[PDB]
């Protein structure tokens, strides 16, 4: 009974994030010479052009990592990441201007990605 | 003297540290603001002495120990921050978990 | 992926079933429910969620369901519950409690809680968020009292006075139309919500009523102005016409009557009984019996809260010096002994715990401490848990029942009593955004940030010359909500319906938000949240023994309190 | 009669060819020219020249070429020159620089610089007079920051924030119409010139533009709100329509692009690149390459200025604590190591000296010191003179070239960048009379007197109870320009053309002088006074080595600075 | 430190008491504000030590005597009042006729 | 105590002088505001002791010497001025070139 002012007594268990959403694992490579760090909630197909991965598998998705965290890719680093599905209305506006609407417009997103030189449009 | 606003404010820290050191000298376990004042004044006097930021980051962890303060005070102080004029200008010192 | 509960609470604040200690007390609050969607928590910073196209919506203009301010991940402690939510503010009001962010990509977003271009963010993860305290027994004696109140999470001052005049030093009274007008104009510069009480004294209605028409928000009946049957009656007739509250400090001296005479003058009408225990004033020795009646809204002032080993020595001496009483005059000693009673002070602790006294208040600078209403509420709850145990109604080992009973005493209950609970007193949608953020280690001791009308008014913050705001010295400071013309938009002057209808704000050039006092006359004890108990209180005239349901209410004074020497430099 | 040069300088301040040391630095400024007529110098006091029928004209009314204020015998240090003159002020503006007095009897009197009945006198003999500093990277976090800024000779704050909210603690942003309106009203009480930046984030124009219409003076793009190609593009489209400046803190994380992606989104449009070295934020590790481009107006913030032996230890620790980074998480350490680089901080000193970085700024209370913009400018110039020698362009052994290059960085250049150089930023006829008097021994350290709109706002002055104003304690104090309604006439709120046309001042009841932001979109690097150099900056992605014209830019950190422990109590 | 307004103000009392004690140490008879500062600081340090209100009401009458102060000072001081944080929270101490 | 504005302000000078004397005691050369604080506090304590204005004009030139202060500090201090309550009321002391 030593008192730590304002201490927590957390309940038992674990918190499952993004429960009930499809997960997908993909390989991603930083082909650039500078580090790239990607946050939990960026539409994954719209990340830095020099990240090489199957861009189609990024559409309608983001990293399956705790809210507010980020995945780091050192220059030349290739690693696997796990993606989860976007929720809400499944619409993306802005960011890299690849979507500007429904994430269901896969053909249009990849055409824009290919024209602007986002690596990995297959 | 040409005191600026920060110089006026920081005299209070010195004063609170003197108050706290008098309380420690008559045998009291120090409370949260007393402990913070003592460690903060130590940092600003160290800068005045010409110590480095790295020296004060080290020394600031050994100014007060658990048995100098009341129960729970070590766990209330996660870090103490102070800015002072070093020989190379104002710098920020952060002392992490100063009372272990 | 799964996150362990310790790491989850460190990142986002606690979630369902987690407990948090209140300061260095024995009291634990448990998260009852959580509005979040796990994985879509809102947070702000580099690579965090509230960024354009992500958790921040880049499409919608401010009018389109976008917030001016999102408090992320708050642990709300309120009469309405102890729970985890985001809090959305717009136009200075709480507009949403739920889940903020971007419906483009997030599940579970409350539809009017969009984070957009227009949205400011306050991180409340790991903070406790309460309503601003409502202090209904304020003497306006020294303007330095406002920062004192803000530093302990008080956001509304109801009371009276003109500064350090003897009338004001004794009584919460701003007397007459001219003093009221002058203090409404003074209020334009005070960075807190204010309501002014007129003098509840007179034998003709017109002298009393003209104070309500001038802009008083209520009346105070005080024995020092003659707490006679006539003054009581005329004040409650005015109050019933004007829809404002009446507070009473009754005739301690029993000069024109005993308690039963004051109750007959009240005649079943609604009244706020100040310092109902009676050390602060009232019919000796039995005033606290007021707290049993259905038409009485009973408050304590703070110097008796809670009963400690220094309380009686401190009060007896304070009463003698302030009344110029002589230790060698037997009538003076008899008076003091009749007024400062360990028997009623000990019973007052238990009456708070039982929900029989509904409210706390300060008595700031008259016989009470402007900055200790919140502090002493929690010290009382902690003492009662130690001496009486967990209340029977508790579950999961938490103190949630006690925490809701006690937070009500300085938030919602004073607001209801005063007729201002439509504006302030709780964290509810549609109320003014008066919010206090607390680090749990400082809970009830020193507020972290005080939000007034959706802008920070007061904060514990460091060196203004530093590279960052946390370096020493960290002290309470007025923030931008208090500066320039913003003081007018972040604060409310509460006034009578008649003064508002007669255009007093425009006549005096008041620029503050104007709050209407209303719905004060058809409430009672049953309307006090978590503190609605009516009962026959017996006070023995020979022993001063308090009995409720045939049982003597007594407890021991304590030698030490939490929220005391661990925290304060003096 | 002839006067020896030592006695002349002691009586009237220095004249042509005389040199003055700046504080305790190695830097010497030389008087280039002098507007006086020797023998007819203006001075004030008993038996002095400015007396009725003598150097004061007794005939002319105020409208007839008479001044409200004459600063006598000033040593002006300005991008326009280092020279000796009287400075004449009228209606709060500089109306004459030349020779003041009485054309009745004096030769060489500038025709609109008559000392008459209406004229106040400030003696500037033996003072250095500069323009007020223009700080374009201010976080509005703690109102106590204003006196801090005034004490170091800053007179204009451009930035954003709502007080100590997390959005404001990270970003110079006042988001959305309501927060902007509230902070314009707060500004009515701040005794300094102010311009507010809105959130430069969104994918639709309307949410961004509505901030400009509400009274924002510019925008801030910050990575913490998503420094994406879309937010950059929409902000610069708004800026080009509205004629306001855009400041950027780019994507340090390179999440949506590298520096070349941010430059492609900018697409040749004008932008102010904040903390361009990148410790304060931006594409790791090569953001400083922005400073080579013709459409970029590049500023430093002050914590890296200049490179010292404690800089890296201080910054690495500050970044880790402020971002909640763990010393045992390799991604956290990698991020910190990618952002705090001795290679780019050392090169930043030399890029300032070469005129490749055009501006200084504080980053007040986010990662920079509100009261050290002027201080650290001169410490940088002094370090560069020691390490690099006199610049090739110097003559007579003076540091005049360097002094004009460096004074431009915190006066005229920020004003040009922001679109406010028609009002402020230099000692020129027709500009607002924001003037700072310095004793040379305190130059760049502690201002003697700060004049705002032709009235003293702030001064180092002594005991207010004393027979005279110099007895101890001498400290910075707000003067009559800050008191009552005079705060409205001595300070400017800078606002967008659209907000002014739409009547926002009248809607909010703003009483301050309203300044129009304009001519921000058809400038570039070539418009930065003394700091107009464009070049290919290469930053080696492996070693972080900076090269310009094939040469590595590197220098050593110093163990000691001037303008430091000789002056400060802490 | 998280200083509230009262904590900032009351540092002044400690400081004035230190000033007054230095003056008494070099042999001066103390004046009205000096005497008040010394007795007030004694009360607040006593509370910090954990003394009772009753102990300080007694002790406060024996901190300074007539021969420590200037003529008329005893008769100018009718009572000295201070609030401080005892182990059981803030309490008011009044010392009656502290210098007899 | 009934402190007026000047009494509140001048406590700061005493405090700064105490800070500076502690720095001098651990062997530091004093800076400009430290030196000014020490000489100013000496003047106000001298007035309190009942010295004459003429005595303090003399003594104030011998409180600190060149080797007590950093390079350039003697030449930065042309004169130190203080007002204090002498036995015959408030008077102004000016010490000319206090550090020669
Ligand atoms: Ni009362
Ligand atoms: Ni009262
Ligand atoms: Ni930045
Ligand atoms: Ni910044
Ligand atoms: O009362
Ligand atoms: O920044």
């Amino acid at each position: 009974n030593y008192i730590v002012p304002g201490e927590y007594r957390v309940a038992e268990g674990e918190i499952e994030i993004n429960a009930g959403r499809e997960k997908t694992t993909i390989r991603v490579s930083n082909t650039g010479d500078r580090p790239i760090q990607v946050g939990s909630h960026i539409h994954f197909v719209e990340v830095n052009k020099e990240l090489l991965f199957d861009r189609a598998e990024g559409i309608g998705r983001r990293l399956n990592i705790p809210s507010g965290t980020a995945a780091r890719f050192e220059p030349g680093e290739e690693m696997e990441v796990e993606l989860t599905e976007l929720g809400g209305n499944r619409e993306v506006f802005g960011i890299s201007d690849l979507t500007n609407g429904s994430v269901d417009n896969k053909e249009l997103i990849l055409q824009r990605a290919k024209e602007l030189g986002y690596k990995g449009v297959e | 003297m040409h005191l600026n606003p920060a110089e006026k404010e920081k005299l209070q820290i010195f004063l609170a540290s003197e108050l706290a050191l008098k309380r420690k000298a008559r045998g009291l376990k120090l409370n949260y603001p007393e402990a913070v004042a003592i460690i903060t004044s130590f940092i600003m006097e160290g800068a005045r002495d010409g110590k480095t930021v790295a020296m004060l980051m080290e020394e600031g962890k050994h100014v007060l120990t658990r048995d100098d303060v009341m129960e729970g005070v070590p766990e209330m102080i996660d870090d103490i921050q102070a800015e002072a004029t070093f020989p190379d200008g104002t710098k920020l010192v952060t002392v992490h978990n100063p009372i272990s | 992926m799964k996150i362990n509960r310790q790491q989850y609470a460190e990142s986002y604040g606690p979630t369902v079933g987690d407990q948090v200690r209140l300061a260095d007390t024995d009291l634990w609050i448990e998260v009852e429910k959580d509005y979040t969607t796990y994985g879509d928590e809102a947070n702000f910073g580099g690579g965090k969620v509230l960024r354009e196209g992500m958790g921040e919506n880049g499409t919608y203009t401010r009018t389109e369901n976008v917030l001016d301010l999102l408090l992320t991940n708050a642990l709300i402690l309120d009469y309405t519950g102890i729970y985890k939510a985001d809090i959305g503010v717009k136009d200075g009001y709480i507009v949403g409690i739920g889940k903020g962010g971007n419906p483009d990509i997030m599940d579970g977003v409350t539809p009017n809680m969009i984070v957009g271009t227009a949205t400011e963010v306050i991180a409340a993860e790991g903070k406790i968020v309460t309503a601003g305290g409502i202090d209904t027994h304020v003497h306006f004696i020294n303007p330095d009292q406002v920062d004192v109140a803000l530093a302990n999470g008080i956001t509304t001052l109801f009371g009276g006075g003109t500064g350090p005049a003897e009338g004001s030093k004794a009584t919460t009274v701003t007397p007459g139309p001219w003093n009221i007008e002058k203090m409404l104009k003074s209020t334009e510069g005070l960075p807190i919500n204010v309501g002014i009480l007129g003098k509840g004294h007179g034998s003709s209605i017109a002298p009393i009523m003209e104070q309500i028409d001038a802009g008083a928000a209520g009346l105070k009946i005080h024995e020092d102005w003659g707490a006679t049957p006539a003054s009581i009656d005329r004040s409650l007739t005015v109050a019933d016409e004007a829809d404002v509250q009446v507070a009473i400090h009754s005739d301690t001296l029993n000069e024109a009557g005993f308690l039963e005479d004051t109750l007959r003058a009240i005649n079943g009408r609604v009244i706020h009984s100040f310092h109902v225990e009676g050390a602060g004033g009232g019919h000796a020795p039995d005033i606290m019996a007021m707290a049993g009646h259905p038409n009485v809204l009973p408050s304590s002032t703070n110097p008796t809260r809670p009963f400690t080993v220094n309380t009686i020595d401190e009060h007896l001496d304070m009463l003698m010096v302030c009344h110029h009483l002589k230790q060698n005059i037997p009538e003076d000693v008899a008076f003091a002994d009749s007024r400062i009673r360990p028997e009623t002070i000990a019973a007052e602790d238990i009456l708070h715990d039982l929900g029989i006294i509904s409210m706390m208040s300060t008595d700031a600078l008259a016989m009470g401490r402007a900055g200790e209403m919140v502090l002493r509420t929690w010290q009382t709850a902690d003492k009662m848990k130690k001496q009486r145990g967990p209340l029977a109604e508790e579950k999961n080992g938490s103190d949630n029942f006690r925490a809701k009973r006690y937070v009500s005493k300085y938030t919602i209950n004073p607001a209801i009593a005063q007729g201002i609970a439509h504006e302030v007193g709780s964290i509810e949608e549609g109320k003014f955004a008066d919010l206090v953020l607390w680090e749990p280690k400082f809970f009830g001791v020193k507020a972290d940030r005080v939000i007034k009308g959706g802008i920070i008014a007061y904060a514990q913050i460091g060196d203004p010359s530093a590279s960052i705001p946390t370096p020493q010295p960290v002290m309470g400071r007025r923030m931008y909500g208090t500066v320039g013309d913003l003081i007018h938009d972040t604060n409310i002057t509460f006034m009578s319906k008649s003064s508002i209808q007669q255009g007093v704000p425009a006549k005096l050039g008041l620029k503050r938000r104007i709050g209407t006092v209303k719905n004060c006359r058809n409430i009672g004890k049953k309307d006090m949240k978590w503190n609605d108990v009516t009962t026959d209180i017996d006070i023995n005239p020979e022993t001063y023994e308090v009995k409720v349901d045939g049982e003597v209410l007594t407890c021991e004074p304590v030698k030490e309190l939490p929220m005391a020497q661990r925290y304060f430099l003096f």
